[PDB]
């Protein structure tokens, strides 16, 4: 979710 | 032959000794801010380009979350948080959310391809194509048809610690 923002 | 060119890597990856492998650590190391280094984005490249020709190379992958791989056009924005898509010239496998996907844009394209373990990248410069195969059986997971129109390099991103990335010999 939001934890892949970063990819 | 490839191996991961630590001058790119976003400071927060861990790259292996042998510049095999690639995971995420618990904080930035203190590395110099060179223009080619993503400064945000968890994205590392290969130390290797490609202007022309076929090229093949194996990537083991996590179980867990986290990775994404494939390849990037040597002008991919390296400074400040960028999307993750085709149009900023990244053409990638991604596992999320317990998924496997190609990372299609404005939507992923999730992937029915059971477990991966290794996978097998084909870039064909000569036709303009990325592939991606399951090394178990060589089952078909996705291909990118692109025009490039400039140098290509292979592309790794770990944006949560409990998994990896790892080229394999």
């Amino acid at each position: 979710t939001l934890e892949a923002l970063f990819q | 032959e490839l191996t991961l060119d630590p001058d790119t890597a976003n400071p927060r990856l861990i790259l292996s000794l042998d510049l095999k492998g690639v995971r995420l650590g618990e904080r930035a190391q203190d590395l110099p801010n060179h223009p080619c280094r993503f400064d945000t984005n968890t994205r590392v490249l290969a130390s290797c380009g490609f202007s022309s020709g076929r090229h093949h190379w194996e990537v083991e992958v996590g179980s867990k979350d986290g990775w994404a791989f494939g390849v990037a056009r040597e002008s991919v924005r390296r400074k400040g948080l960028t999307p993750f898509t085709p149009e900023e010239g990244v053409w990638a496998l991604q596992l999320n959310g317990g998924q496997y996907w190609a990372v299609t844009s404005p939507e992923r394209s999730p992937l029915s391809c059971g477990h991966l373990s290794r996978v097998r990248v084909a870039l064909d410069l000569e036709v303009g194509a990325v592939s991606f195969y399951a090394v178990e059986d060589m089952r078909h997971l996705y291909t990118f048809r692109v025009n490039f129109q400039e140098r290509v390099f292979p592309l790794f991103s770990v944006c949560s610690t409990g998994t990896y990335l790892r080229i394999w010999p």
